[PDB]
């Protein structure tokens, strides 16, 4: 399991400890998700995919074989996606998009052709 | 069948499933979801949901729509909210496209999506320029395509094709001047629509 | 109470007894293609463009003439209906002349438009075509009778609306010809309306000949002042010039006719 | 947070239209009449808004039709007359509304062509 | 009849912005006349500014007022940053346009328009 | 078939000519009025009537796909000739 | 509109056979020239994340290492039947984008070679005369063909109502149209997505920390034509 | 093609290539400017039977969009994740 | 499938380092660039001797418009207005009436050559090969007005160029 010299994507640094970084990030996500109601679809779906990713990380110490399991590109791309999810989860708490529809559209709003 | 475009049921089902997925996760904002017969997915949302919905699609691990392909408006004068705001997004991770649509009128601001996509900057300036839709919290909202001091929003359906003013150089004042438009040959309007219906599948109820 | 229930492509509609299949379809916004049928003339049933399948009935019915029965499901878009329309259109065009560029009907022709919408997109007619000699019926209506499709609208209008029994059909079969038989002028104060109701360019306005195409005209809805009836009209103009006058439907005044002076 | 506005919607000041082409124009709101040359009715489904016709003159060089009317070609389409009226009102145009003319239901009977004692009997087919 | 505001929640707040915009325009005219080397006087430029404001004095919708101020600020920015050229500034004055007659008789003699 | 007016201006095949008081003829001063002198109405009239042995004849203008759409001309009347609506050639049923 | 004239394919082959040498001469002047490298290396660096979020496409993406090309990922007419390589940069700078474009020319010749060999017989427009006009010989003999010719060149074909965003890998990047049909024969709306619009919007970002003469290089590396930016 | 042997040698040496094999000026290898007439084939719809337009009418098979939700379980992605590209074997590196 | 355009490690052995120092100090790559421009000096140029020589064109070339006749001299145009309808630029203006002999013919046929986009759609639309784009491309003028063609100008163009137009049509009509 040698460390790669480059991710090949400009600005995306190589990560020396991908497994620790991912375990920390996925655990953080599940922590933030605990603050969302239990019946919110965002929580149920995000907890489900996050847990599957966390199980893969724990079941594969080889980085290249882990990358193939996750199907998310470079492990550093997978870490970046995890950071994006963690940032999204914190925004979702303020937005609360699991609440009912704010307002129906006018009668013919989405009718095409007129 | 050589002349007929082949259907793709597999992609139609996948996009339909993802459309429900989005609607279930953001019920607060999603008003309608549909998949066209050529397999394009459209999410119709309340305008309040521009930032939450676009952020979700950009950042969620099962979406990852990292690229804003295009952002534009359509003017439909018969609608109370005449302007339809269309976001076209691309996900490289899942090799997919999605279209997000909302609406506004002439006096209701839309939230600028520059925080979600830096690409939105100029697209929203163009929408303001051509349609007159105001975007709130834009870093620098001003005309982009029309002349300086140009009055009106040309892409509105009630703006005349040739405009109201035209330019020429006037020797007396030694500068280019703007004057009301007169055309040596008026644009010739054609009435092309056949009085016979073409597409039964889209007939509207009486 | 009196109304009976029928179905148009599965959509229930309540219609009065005596309503034809074609009228039932028009209740749900479906216009059946037609040539010989005109709602202000007596029913003829000869062009056969209106043939439509009735569900669970092996034979297509002429929708313009067939009274609708209770519980019928009219399939206006079935494969059987479409093939019936394609076949009839094919027969209509087999002897029709390749005249569209020189024919004043071009651009507002029901034969052209229903060929586009309901017919096939090509020909398999490998023979020579019929050619018919032209009739002289006065200074207002030009006849190019090779374009006639024998719909008999003009005959029915002349007999029933104008009360003039001068137009008819002579001969038989493929050689059947619409005209006056003898040299004779169709001078009636309503004669010019046969230009409008002729679906093809067989009867055309002589004064209007060759001067304009329909797509380039501007339509100004207006009123006639040649008498005190107040007939509603459309003034066609192009590039600042009046080009012709057309009837504008008004049920309580002129219906869809105008007098020759108005025209 | 929403606010309350009771003013009649008026956007004439923010559309950029020259004042002449608001105050002096007369919009016509109507359903187009069927072209009498054809039986198709598909062009009579929607409402239209057009403006009053103004001068066209002959171009001295070529004889082409010249115009100084920027709205000479403007024709707008609406689902209902209420939508058309609402659009006209907020844009400051005075308008005329013509009620839609719909052909009345006719009573047709092929059998009447052969009546035993009525004038509807036809002399030819 | 409950609507999303632009900037102003009512006419009083809207009219504050109008006054602020007018002050900015009023102070900018002398610089504009000098910078664009205009042949009009500072008084003419300010008389034109007042005329442009005055024609919108009948507006009572705070959202319309906000848009007018927004558009007025854009026009002021184009002038201060000299994105406009001399031709653009002078278009407000219609120097080459002949006097359009107003009374009924004058319009009757020249053409058909009202 | 070019004819000239009293003022001297050539008359076109569409009958156009500026009348005596028309200022617009100033455009030709020092230049010229472009007029095509091969009047098609006079040229087609020189073509002989074609004698045929059938009631119906077809014309495509000559040259197959290089001509005009093929039309069929009825020749039952003996008072006049059958004229092609596209190219103006005339036909007559012999005997 | 028309089939290839006889003999054209031979001349395209003759042109293609010699063209890679012309690229070689272009590379001899620029690729290793220290002055050219000084003007382009480490100029206008864009990171992969910034490129995506700023709406870049084409070489503006691949120069920064992103593995994306619509001919491969979302293929059209027959791009799935030809073989070629996508050039990818590593530095995200003007020099890498120059190299990507030069290599894409080589791959274009490689594709052209395959198109010449696999060109099939048959008609060149849809055999459906309610969309594509009939052949002139048919228009001048058959009634149906003449009607359809007349109608196709006056009214045009009606397009069923709907909206599509369609894009291709144009030479400058992703070029798309958001086309809205109202059912008639005229489009209701046609928004043109021009790749150079987003690219030029990123000039200020890319010009950070560079000198005036580098702005010329960065504008060039974006490949900007104002016909499509301004529309 | 008219260059002398010396001048051909000089420019081949300066460029480093066999320029004469791939001249950028065209000579007789180009196709004749007069060609025999073509005879183009016809498409699949050129048949005299079994050819009803309603069986090949693509425009009329278009349908309005399917409304999957209107304001009136495993997570899914819009499509399966994209497959990693493979490095070219023709020439992986320049 | 993809390739890397610029992903290579320079060799850091003494021979390779000294190779790059010699390139830096002796300007070898710049001298190699001088070699290529030197070889072009001794190539035959590609310039043609216009107007004595002309660039090659094909029968399909879209140039100056002309109105054509039948062999009898009758005009082909029967005022169908298909060309006017299709013209993307609205460059064509047509009026028509019955001719004195009853023929359907134009009284006006104008092409504004400064509106025209030389797209050829008119000659595709024409059912009788009446309006064509001819082979002439050398018709620049000193005034704007000279480029506003009326029917007399276009008929004169047809009579002027018919010899070449017919031959060009003869070469391409089987592709149409
Ligand atoms: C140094 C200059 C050397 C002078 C000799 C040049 C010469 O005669 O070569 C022609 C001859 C043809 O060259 P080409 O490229 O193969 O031409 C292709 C066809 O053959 C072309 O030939 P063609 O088939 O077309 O034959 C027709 C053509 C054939 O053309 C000729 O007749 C040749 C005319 C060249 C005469 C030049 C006289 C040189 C006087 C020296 C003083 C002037 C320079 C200072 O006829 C003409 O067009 C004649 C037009 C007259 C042109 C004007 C010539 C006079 C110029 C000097 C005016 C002074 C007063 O070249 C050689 O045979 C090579 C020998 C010359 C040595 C070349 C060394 C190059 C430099 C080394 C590299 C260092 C670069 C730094
Ligand atoms: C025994 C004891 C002896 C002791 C003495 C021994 C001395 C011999 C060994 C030393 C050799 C010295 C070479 C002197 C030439 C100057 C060398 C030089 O300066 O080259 C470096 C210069 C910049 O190099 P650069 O790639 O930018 O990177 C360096 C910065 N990091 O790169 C450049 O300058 C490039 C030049 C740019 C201009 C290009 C246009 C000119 C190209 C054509 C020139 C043709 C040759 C000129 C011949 C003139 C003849 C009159
Ligand atoms: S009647 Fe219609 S189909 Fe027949 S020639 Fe005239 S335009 Fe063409
Ligand atoms: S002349 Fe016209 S209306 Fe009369 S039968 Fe013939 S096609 Fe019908
Ligand atoms: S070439 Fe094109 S633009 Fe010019 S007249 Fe013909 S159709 Fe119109
Ligand atoms: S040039 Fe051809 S298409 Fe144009 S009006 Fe004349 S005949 Fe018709
Ligand atoms: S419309 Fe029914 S048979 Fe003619
Ligand atoms: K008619
Ligand atoms: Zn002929």
């Amino acid at each position: 399991g040698l460390l790669k010299k480059t991710t090949g994507l400009v600005g995306l640094a190589v990560c020396e400890t991908p497994h620790e970084r991912l375990k920390i990030l996925y655990t953080k996500i599940l922590d933030v998700l605990g603050h969302i109601p239990k019946n919110a679809a965002y929580r149920k779906y995000t907890e489900q995919i996050t847990n599957e990713k966390l199980s893969m990380v724990k079941a594969e110490p080889d980085v290249k074989k882990l990358e193939e399991r996750l199907q998310g590109g470079q492990i550093e791309e997978v870490i970046l996606q995890a950071e994006n999810e963690l940032s999204l989860a914190r925004k979702m708490i303020q937005w609360k998009p699991w609440e009912p529809l704010v307002e129906e559209p006018p009668a013919s709003q989405w009718k095409w052709p007129i | 069948r050589p002349t007929v475009r082949p259907r793709n049921d597999v992609a139609h089902k996948q996009l339909s499933a993802f459309g429900e997925y989005v609607a279930e996760i953001l019920p607060k904002y999603v008003q309608q979801v549909q998949v066209s017969c050529f397999n394009e997915l459209e999410i119709c949302i309340h305008p309040d949901g521009v930032i939450p919905v676009l952020t979700f699609l950009r950042d969620h691990s099962n979406a990852q729509f990292k690229s804003l392909a295009d952002l534009t408006a359509v003017d439909i004068p018969t609608r109370q909210n005449r302007f339809e705001i269309v976001y076209n997004l691309l996900s490289l991770r899942f090799n997919s496209r999605i279209r997000v649509k909302t609406y506004t009128d002439e006096l209701t601001p839309i939230e600028s999506s520059v925080p979600v996509y830096k690409a939105a900057n100029w697209y929203e300036r163009e929408i303001w320029d051509m349609f007159g839709v105001f975007f709130a919290n834009h870093p620098d909202l001003r005309r982009i395509l029309t002349d300086y001091g140009f009055e009106g929003h040309p892409f509105r359906k009630d703006f005349p094709l040739s405009g109201y003013v035209e330019l020429r150089y006037d020797d007396e004042v030694k500068r280019v001047v703007a004057e009301p438009v007169e055309l040596a040959q008026e644009f010739r309007k054609f009435d092309l629509n056949s009085p016979w219906e073409a597409f039964p599948a889209y007939r509207q109820p009486p | 109470s009196n109304l009976i229930e029928v179905f148009v492509d599965g959509q229930s509609v309540m219609v009065e007894p005596g309503t034809t299949v074609l009228q039932a379809c028009e209740k749900v916004g479906m216009q059946i293609p037609r040539f010989c049928y005109h709602e202000r003339l007596s029913v003829a049933g000869n062009c056969r463009m209106c043939l439509v399948e009735i569900e669970k009935a092996p034979k297509v019915v002429a929708a313009c003439a067939m009274p609708v029965m209770k519980g019928w499901n009219i399939l206006t878009n079935s494969e059987k209906t479409k093939k019936a329309r394609e076949g009839v259109m094919e027969f209509l065009l087999a002897n029709h002349p390749l005249d569209c560029p020189i024919c004043d009907q071009g651009g507002e022709c029901d034969l052209q438009d229903q060929s586009m919408m309901f017919g096939s997109d090509r020909s398999r007619f490998l023979e020579g075509k019929r050619a018919v000699e032209d009739k002289n019926i006065g200074p207002l209506v030009k006849t190019i009778m090779t374009r006639c499709i024998q719909c008999t609208r003009c005959i029915r209008f002349a007999s029933e609306i104008a009360g003039v029994d001068d137009l008819g059909t002579t001969g038989r079969g493929n050689d059947m010809q619409v005209g006056t038989y003898i040299e004779k002028m169709f001078m009636s104060e309503l004669s010019g309306n046969i230009i409008d109701i002729c679906p093809v360019g067989a009867l055309t306005s002589k004064p209007y000949a060759f001067t304009a195409r329909p797509w380039e005209t501007r339509k100004t809805e207006s009123i006639d002042v040649m008498d005190a009836v107040g007939s509603n009209i459309v003034v066609s103009t192009r590039t600042g010039e009046v080009m012709r006058i057309l009837p504008r439907m008004h049920e309580d005044i002129n219906e869809e006719w105008i007098s020759d002076k108005t025209r | 947070q929403l606010i309350t506005v009771d003013e009649k919607l008026d956007i004439t000041t923010i559309t950029g239209v020259p004042e002449e082409h608001i105050k002096t124009r007369k919009a016509r709101i109507f359903v187009p009449a069927r072209n009498n040359m054809q039986s198709g009715v598909n062009n009579t489904k929607k409402w239209k808004m057009e403006f009053d016709t103004r001068e066209r003159w002959e171009n001295p060089l070529m004889g082409w039709a010249s115009t100084a009317d920027p709205l000479s070609n403007l024709v707008l389409t609406f689902s209902t007359k209420e939508d058309a009226v609402a659009f006209a009102e907020k844009n400051g145009w005075s308008y005329d509304v013509e009620e839609r003319k719909v052909p009345k239901p006719k009573s047709k009977s092929y059998g009447a062509n052969f009546s035993w004692n009525k004038r509807t009997r036809v002399s030819t087919k | 009849t409950s609507v999303k505001p632009i900037f102003s929640r009512d006419m009083n707040e809207a009219k504050r912005r109008v006054r602020e915009l007018y002050r900015a325009w009023y102070r900018e005219v002398p610089n504009t006349v000098h910078l664009f080397q205009l042949d009009i006087s500072v008084k003419q430029g300010r008389d034109k500014v007042r005329e442009m404001f005055k024609k919108n004095a009948h507006i009572t919708d705070p959202r319309v007022v906000d848009l007018l101020v927004i558009k007025g600020k854009m026009e002021l920015e184009e002038t201060i940053k000299v994105w406009k050229q001399r031709t653009h500034v002078m278009r407000f004055f219609h120097e080459t346009e002949a006097p359009r007659p107003k009374d009924f008789l004058s319009k009757f003699y020249v053409g058909h328009d009202p | 078939g070019v004819r000239t007016s009293p003022t001297g201006e050539k008359v076109t095949h569409t009958g156009q000519v500026y009348d005596d008081g028309d200022y617009r003829k100033v455009r030709f001063v020092g230049r010229q009025k472009e007029v095509n002198e091969n009047f098609a109405i006079d040229l087609i009239a020189e073509q002989p009537v074609s004698q045929v042995g059938s009631r119906v004849i077809s014309c495509d203008g000559g040259g197959g796909a290089l001509g005009h759409p093929r039309v069929y001309i009825n020749l039952d009347k003996e008072t006049k000739t059958g004229t092609c609506g596209y190219c103006g050639l005339q036909f007559r049923q012999q005997h | 509109h028309q089939d290839l004239p006889l003999g054209l394919m031979d001349d395209i082959y003759e042109f293609s056979k010699n063209f890679s040498l012309r690229i070689d001469e272009l590379e001899e002047m620029l690729t290793n020239n220290r002055i050219w490298r000084n003007r382009t290396v480490d100029i206008g660096i864009v990171t992969a994340e910034d490129a995506l979020n700023y709406g870049f496409s084409g070489v503006m993406l691949r120069g920064s290492g992103i593995q994306w090309d619509l001919r491969k990922t979302q293929p059209y007419d027959v791009y799935d039947q030809v073989e070629f390589d996508v050039p990818i940069g590593s530095r995200g700078d003007c020099y890498d984008r120059y190299l990507c474009r030069v290599e894409e020319m080589r791959q274009s010749i490689r594709i052209i070679s395959q198109c010449l060999n696999k060109m099939p017989p048959g008609e060149i427009k849809v055999d459906d005369a309610k969309v594509s006009p009939p052949k002139r010989a048919e228009m001048k003999t058959s009634m149906e063909s003449l009607i359809h010719h007349f109608k196709l060149y006056t009214e045009g074909y009606q397009v069923p109502p709907g909206a599509t965003y369609t894009a291709i890998e144009a030479p400058k990047g992703e070029f798309g149209v958001y086309l809205v049909s109202d059912g008639s024969s005229r489009p209701y709306r046609c928004k043109i997505k021009a790749p150079g619009f987003a690219h030029l919007a990123g000039l200020d970002k890319m010009s950070k920390g560079h000198m005036l003469a580098d702005v010329v290089a960065i504008i060039g590396t974006q490949d900007i034509v104002f016909g499509e930016v301004d529309r | 093609a008219s260059a002398t042997r010396f001048i051909q040698w000089l420019r081949n040496w300066a460029s480093g290539r066999d320029l004469q094999a791939k001249l950028q000026l065209r000579y007789q290898e180009i196709s004749k400017r007069t060609q025999p007439p073509p005879k183009l084939p016809v498409g699949p719809s050129h048949k005299l039977s079994n050819n009803y337009y309603c069986t090949r009418d693509g425009r009329r098979e278009a349908m309005p969009p399917s409304i999957v939700m209107s304001s009136q379980k495993k997570a899914v992605s819009p499509a399966p994740p994209i497959k990693r590209w493979e490095l070219s074997q023709d020439e992986p590196y320049l | 499938t993809y390739k890397y355009v610029n992903l290579r490690e320079p060799s850091m052995d003494m021979k390779s380092v000294t190779d790059r120092a010699a390139q830096t100090l002796l300007w070898t790559e710049l001298i190699r660039g001088l070699g290529m421009t030197l070889s072009y000096l001794f190539r035959e140029p590609a310039t043609i001797n216009y107007p004595f020589e002309k660039g090659p064109l094909s029968p399909r070339f879209r140039g100056e418009h002309a109105l054509r006749r039948y062999p009898s001299g009758e005009e082909r145009c029967i005022a169908c207005k298909l060309c006017e309808a299709v013209c993307p630029a609205q460059a064509i203006t047509i009026e028509a009436e019955p001719r004195a002999d009853g023929s359907r013919r134009t009284t006006r046929y104008d092409i504004d050559m400064t509106k025209c986009i030389y797209c050829g759609f008119c000659q595709e639309a024409c059912p009788v090969d009446a309006i064509v784009e001819g082979p002439n491309f050398e018709f620049s003028t000193e005034t704007h007005e000279e480029l506003l063609y009326n029917k007399e100008k276009l008929l004169n163009n047809g009579d002027k160029w018919e010899a070449e137009i017919a031959a060009n049509i003869q070469a391409d009509y089987l592709y149409r």
